[PDB]
């Protein structure tokens, strides 16, 4: 396009330069409008662009005749070629490059189903102020470029969130987000997909790809059935002992329902135990005023004092309730919930 | 103390600042990767503080960002005032008021440039970022103007390029959230800044004429005549009452119509699309006393 | 990762842009700067003795300007100063530059236009009296180009010889700085590749 | 394969283009070349005796040019030369061509414009003295067109008779060469068809 455009422009400017200087043979060459070559180049760019100032124009008969034929051809040539050239330049990939790790601060790679609302809900529950002073950075990785609302969301979190466009299957893109030094990798799922076995297949393929690059990473993922969760244990690097957890939504939603089949309303309490909610004070006397005080509690994890070692489990739950105002539920030296008075507090 | 045209000192200060810092950065990246071949921290903590201050994540960051917005428009207005002045002229700093206000604006831009330098991840990518190049061609030569007690309307038209920042620093302040009006402020900022900047360049070129005729091509245009020239040209009207007469002026106009015609034809109907999208049948029904009404829903077509 | 980053790619693009800008500006200055300057140097610095000094009486129009854009058009008388060349040794006219020659070829000197026609006439008479004193003696280091304007002899060339310096200097400076940017970026990348692969 | 190739199709297209170009250029030259030339030949070559030679004193403006684009406007006096026609036998003016007549109808001769108004006046006086010597005798082979300009008599026609040759020649040459291309390509194809089908 550039060769045809510039050659047609310079050639037709040369022809109108020859015609306008050596004037019309019918007046015995008294029509010599003395134009330079560059004035004719400027004439044709003003003409092709349909600006047409009129400071410079062809005055001879042969000059006007060529200009009639030139606008019949050259106007369509300009209007077709110039926006296409500007399309072919300027196609630059925006979110290229690579993540640069910093010392003394770890980071997190998030892949999978990344949209505006999923990232918004994630950044609400992750960067909540009810945690401690967290300092992990959140690196995203999605092949689709983000729209303007996601870019405004990433500008709202300019120091905590970086985006990088790539595919998790391609190992060069895994090398770009520093997946070898990431603390964990999170795979969000499109929970309202049209074919659940299809996206379970796709997310299983994502786990295979990340474990193919680096096997010693901690992968957290979401599955939509239980048999597709069973396929993940067959992967030779899927080690749940170090923390490869598969959050199966079918198993968890039906188990929450069944535990509420025993004690009605437990599933609401359990689901509220993980959404990070600050305290909301209600001045009236509604059911929401006491419900929201139940909402503001979250499940946490902590080691115990040395002063509690050797005591019994009902003893330490009673005294932390009355002195520290905390409700202890379970223990770890396994993960069994609510032991009797016969089991004593181990150290650590 | 007239006669000596010291216009070159301003342009030299801009070029030395841009290219000298560029060479210092590149030489740092060669010496620190020669040092092995041939022969949480605290700086990250001040980097995260600057990165918080550049965004609007605090109160003082919000105050800084609103100051960047307001003083960018203020520096542009000072260019509009100074554009009617002659090209090379003297001014005493203690008597010229607008030189003092311009001093206050550019020392603020110097501190904000320092914050953006600290907050960046890549010093080379920051040094080639377009909002830094505007600072390299505007912030040094006003300090040279206060040192010489002499002004030159040089590349002060690049102050109009600061309006590119407006959609970003409104995205920081939670003012722009949805995608349509993010896109609308983006199109408006790029359109107006390109129009005003290119008008300033053709104003400088057309006034200080061609150096090949020993500057006998001074078509004395005002700044607003060049703004009117470029709007007549971009729209492909082209009256011919006002046009560029110098060689450098026509040369820039050739490059400007190659770019600016596609910019006008793409951006203007899209802007007019994003405005004017008003919901027609909004509002609510207002009941009247002593007369009841009927709500009809479902399959509503013309024939039904 | 043995590949350019975004900043190094943009820096290579900047260095290539400065290389193209230096070549294109040299290409522009060849037709704008160089060619009329070489036409100026085509005129030969020669000797000339003054032949005579004449007035015609046909006055011409200057344009005096006040502060707030006045366009007053005063008038001024004309003096023709004819000289005897050393090269052609013919009846040649005297001119101050090509500027005075092109605005009015029929005179030898155009004053700075003032408001009073008496003041313009006095500027003519002072310059004419100086060119009426030194007659015959001290042949002048004047300039002449018999191939284009063989009838007129100038007193000063329009373009300095340092024009030829600045026409070739700053495109070359632009070329050198652009080459230095591409070289330094490539050298920094290759040394960083070797420094990371040395472990 | 009994069909045109791509080269023969392009050659037939070229020959058809030259046929169209010859017809269109003849159509263009009919309005540009032919019609003012036929208006020239409409003027009749006649005889004329010189009546008298007058000056008016009303001077007019010429434009003398130096080498590097001077636009000096010297002035020149006017001579009217009146003749006695052979056809109409009325008071008619003399002119050198339509060019001199259209730039200034009120004179009979315009000199080449020089710098000095004295030199233009001397060119007028030499041409006037030649047209003051030969008075009454030797009636001139002049030209005249009473239907359009019955008051002015020219000395030379603007267009030659060979204009009528070149107006019809090169469109005909273009037509003949285009016809020859189409004929030779079709003849070469048909002979190649017969030469391949002869086996
Ligand atoms: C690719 C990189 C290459 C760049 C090349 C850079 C090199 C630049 C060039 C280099 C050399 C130029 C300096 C030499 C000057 C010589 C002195 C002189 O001529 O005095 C003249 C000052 O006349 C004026 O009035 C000056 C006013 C304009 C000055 C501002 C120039 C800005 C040029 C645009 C800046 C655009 C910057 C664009 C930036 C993007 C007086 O002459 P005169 O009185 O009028 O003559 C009368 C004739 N007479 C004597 C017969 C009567
Ligand atoms: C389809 C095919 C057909 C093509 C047709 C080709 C046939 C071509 C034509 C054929 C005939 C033309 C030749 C005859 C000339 C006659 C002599 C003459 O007139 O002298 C004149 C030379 O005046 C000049 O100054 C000449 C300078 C221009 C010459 C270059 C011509 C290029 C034409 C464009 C080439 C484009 C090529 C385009 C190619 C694509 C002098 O006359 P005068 O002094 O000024 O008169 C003063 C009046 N007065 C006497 C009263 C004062
Ligand atoms: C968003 C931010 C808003 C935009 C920021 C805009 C900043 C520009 C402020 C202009 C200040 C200024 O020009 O001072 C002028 C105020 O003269 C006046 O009277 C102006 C009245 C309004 C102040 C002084 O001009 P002067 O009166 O001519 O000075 C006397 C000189 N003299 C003694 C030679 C006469
Ligand atoms: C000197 C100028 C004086 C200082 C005034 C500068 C305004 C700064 C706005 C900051 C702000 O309050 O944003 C808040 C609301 O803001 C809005 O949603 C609407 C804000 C007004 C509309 C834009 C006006 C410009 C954002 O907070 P939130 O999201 O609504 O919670
Ligand atoms: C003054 C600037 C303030 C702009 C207000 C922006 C705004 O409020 O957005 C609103 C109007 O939607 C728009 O975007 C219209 C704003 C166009 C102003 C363009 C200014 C830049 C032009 C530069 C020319 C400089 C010339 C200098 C010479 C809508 O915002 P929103 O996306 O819907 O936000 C979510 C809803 N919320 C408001 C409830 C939170
Ligand atoms: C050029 C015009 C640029 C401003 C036009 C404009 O922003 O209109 C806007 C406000 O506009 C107003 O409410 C104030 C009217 C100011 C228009 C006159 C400016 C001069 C109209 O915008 P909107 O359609 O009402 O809101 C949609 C914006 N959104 C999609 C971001 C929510
Ligand atoms: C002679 C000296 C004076 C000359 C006068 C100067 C003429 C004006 C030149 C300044 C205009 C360039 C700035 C600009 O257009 O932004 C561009 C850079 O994208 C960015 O956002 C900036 C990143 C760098 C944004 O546009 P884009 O990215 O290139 O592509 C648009 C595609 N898109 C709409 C899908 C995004
Ligand atoms: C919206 C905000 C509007 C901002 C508008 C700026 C005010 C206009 C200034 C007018 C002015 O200064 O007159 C000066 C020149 O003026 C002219 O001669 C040209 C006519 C003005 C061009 C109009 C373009 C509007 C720019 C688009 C708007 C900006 C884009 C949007 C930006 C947000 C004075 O003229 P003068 O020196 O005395 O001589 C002139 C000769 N004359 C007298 C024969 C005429
Ligand atoms: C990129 C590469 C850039 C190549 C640019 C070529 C250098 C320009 C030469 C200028 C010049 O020679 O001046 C001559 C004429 O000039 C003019 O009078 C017309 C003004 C120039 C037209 C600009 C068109 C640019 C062509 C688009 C670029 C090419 C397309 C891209 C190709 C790759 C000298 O003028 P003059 O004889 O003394 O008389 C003029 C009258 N005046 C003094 C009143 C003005
Ligand atoms: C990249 C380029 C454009 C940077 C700017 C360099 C040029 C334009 C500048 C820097 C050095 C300057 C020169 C310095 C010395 C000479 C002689 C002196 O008595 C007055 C100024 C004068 C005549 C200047 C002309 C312009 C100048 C040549
Ligand atoms: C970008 C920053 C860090 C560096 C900018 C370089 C500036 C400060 C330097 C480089 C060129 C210098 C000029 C060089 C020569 C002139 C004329 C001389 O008689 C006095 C100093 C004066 C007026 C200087 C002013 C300051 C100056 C403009
Ligand atoms: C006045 C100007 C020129 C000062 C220049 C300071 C430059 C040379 C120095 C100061 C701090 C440096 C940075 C320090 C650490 C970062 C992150 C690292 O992972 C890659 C290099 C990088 C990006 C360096 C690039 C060069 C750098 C920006
Ligand atoms: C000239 C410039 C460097 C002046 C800036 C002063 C710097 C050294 C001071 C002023 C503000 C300070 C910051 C204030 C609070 C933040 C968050 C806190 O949780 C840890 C320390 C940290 C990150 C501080 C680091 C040092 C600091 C950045
Ligand atoms: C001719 O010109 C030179 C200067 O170029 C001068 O010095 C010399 O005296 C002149 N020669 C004669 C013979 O006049
Ligand atoms: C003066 O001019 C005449 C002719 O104009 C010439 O023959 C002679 O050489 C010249 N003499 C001098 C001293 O220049
Ligand atoms: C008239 O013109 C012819 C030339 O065409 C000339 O030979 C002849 O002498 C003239 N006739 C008379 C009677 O003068
Ligand atoms: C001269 O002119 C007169 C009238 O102007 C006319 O009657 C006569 O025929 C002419 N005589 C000659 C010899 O041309
Ligand atoms: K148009
Ligand atoms: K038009
Ligand atoms: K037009
Ligand atoms: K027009």
């Amino acid at each position: 396009l550039l060769s045809i455009f510039i050659s047609t422009w310079l050639t037709a400017a040369g022809f109108i330069h020859l015609v306008e200087n050596s004037g019309d043979p019918w007046e015995n060459f008294q029509n010599n409008q003395a134009l330079t070559y560059w004035e004719c180049v400027y004439l044709l760019m003003v003409t092709m662009s349909t600006v047409g100032y009129g400071d410079v124009y062809a005055k001879t008969t042969l000059g006007r005749l060529f200009m009639v034929f030139f606008i019949l051809g050259g106007l369509a040539m300009f209007a077709s070629y110039v926006p296409e050239i500007i399309e072919l330049i300027g196609n630059r990939k925006k979110y290229g490059g690579s993540y640069s790790a910093v010392s003394g601060r770890k980071h997190i790679v998030v892949c999978g189903h990344i949209t505006l609302e999923s990232v918004s809900n994630f950044l609400k529950d992750f960067l909540h102020k009810d945690r401690d002073d967290v300092n992990v950075e959140i690196v995203f990785l999605h092949n689709i470029s983000p729209n303007l609302e996601l870019e405004a969301l990433f500008k709202r979190h300019f120091t905590q969130v970086e985006f990088y466009q790539g595919s998790v299957l391609n190992p060069h893109d895994l090398a770009r987000v520093k997946i070898e030094s990431a603390d964990a990798c999170l795979i969000l799922a499109n929970k309202y997909c049209a074919d659940p076995d299809a996206e379970d297949a796709s997310n299983i393929m994502r786990v295979i790809s990340i474990k193919n690059y680096h096997p010693k990473i901690r992968i957290i993922t979401q599955m939509l059935q239980y048999h597709n969760k069973a396929h993940l244990l067959n992967i030779p690097s899927w080690n749940w002992k170090e923390g490869d957890d598969a959050i199966c939504l079918a198993e968890l939603k039906l188990g929450f329902i069944a535990q509420s089949c025993l004690a009605q309303g437990l599933s609401t309490m359990l689901a509220n135990l993980f959404s990070m909610r600050s305290f909301i004070k209600i001045e009236e006397d509604t059911w929401q005023k006491y419900y929201l005080e139940g909402v503001s509690n979250e499940m946490y994890t902590e080691y115990l004092s040395s002063a509690f070692v050797g005591l019994s489990f009902p003893t330490v739950c009673e005294l932390c309730f009355v002195k520290l105002k905390l409700l202890m539920i379970a223990i770890e030296s396994r993960i069994l919930i609510n032991p009797g008075n016969h089991l004593k507090i181990q150290e650590g | 103390s007239r006669g000596q045209r010291m216009w070159w000192a301003f342009l030299a200060s801009s070029m030395v600042t841009f290219f000298g810092g560029l060479f210092i950065i590149l030489l740092w990246r060669t010496l620190k990767y020669l040092w092995t071949v041939c022969c949480v921290g605290w700086m990250t903590s001040v980097k995260d503080w600057a990165g918080v201050m550049i965004s609007a994540q605090t109160l003082t960051g919000r105050v800084l960002v609103v100051l960047v917005f307001a003083l960018s428009i203020g520096a542009l207005v000072i260019y509009f005032i100074d554009s009617s002045n002659p090209i090379e002229s003297c001014q005493n700093f203690y008597k010229d008021f607008t030189l003092q206000i311009d001093m206050a604006f550019n020392v603020f831009f110097l501190l904000y440039f320092g914050l953006r330098f600290i907050a960046a991840n890549d010093k080379l990518w920051f040094w080639l970022e377009v909002n830094s190049v505007v600072d390299f061609f505007t912030v040094p030569p006003v300090f040279v103007s206060v040192y010489l007690n002499r002004s030159w309307l040089g590349l002060r038209f690049l102050r109009a390029l600061r309006l590119i920042q407006f959609s970003e620093i409104l995205q920081f302040l939670n003012i722009l959230k949805t995608s349509n009006s993010i896109k609308l402020v983006n199109l408006l900022s790029i359109f107006i800044s390109t129009w005003l900047t290119a008008a300033g360049f053709i104003h400088l070129v057309e006034n200080s004429g061609d150096p090949w005729e020993n500057f006998q091509n001074n078509q004395a245009l005002t700044y607003w005549e060049c703004v009117y020239l470029l709007m007549v040209t971009m729209s492909t009207v082209g009256y011919g009452d006002v046009y560029a007469k110098t060689t450098l002026g026509r040369l820039f106009m050739v490059f400007f119509i190659l770019g600016g015609l596609a910019m006008f034809a793409s951006y203007v109907p899209e802007i007019i699309e994003l405005i004017g999208n008003r919901k027609k049948y909004g509002g609510s029904y207002s009941a009247v006393s002593g007369r009841k009404h009927i709500v009809v829903c479902g399959h509503i077509t013309l024939e039904s | 990762a043995y590949e350019y980053t975004e900043a190094e790619d943009k820096s290579i693009r900047l260095g290539l842009f400065l290389i193209i800008s230096g070549v294109v500006s040299l290409f522009i200055f060849g037709f704008c700067w160089l060619s009329p300057a070489l036409q100026d140097l085509q005129a030969t610095e020669a000797n000339c003795t003054v032949l005579s000094v004449q007035q015609i009486g046909e006055v011409f129009e200057c344009t005096f300007t006040c502060g707030a854009d006045c366009r007053g058009t005063s008038q001024y008388p004309c003096v023709q100063v004819y000289v005897n060349n050393s090269e052609s040794n013919s009846r040649a006219l005297l001119h101050s530059d090509e500027h005075q020659l092109l605005t009015n070829p029929k005179c030898s000197y155009i004053p700075p236009c003032k408001r009073e026609n008496q003041k313009n006439l006095e500027s003519v008479m002072n310059w004419q009296q100086y060119w009426k004193d030194e007659i015959g003696s001290q042949p002048f280091t004047c300039y002449f180009n018999q191939h284009q304007r063989p009838d007129d002899v100038l007193l000063h060339r329009t373009h300095d010889e340092i024009v030829l310096l600045h026409c070739f200097l700053w495109p070359l400076v632009t070329f050198v700085v652009g080459v230095l940017i591409v070289v330094l970026t490539i050298c920094a990348k290759s040394l960083a590749v070797k420094a990371e692969a040395m472990k």
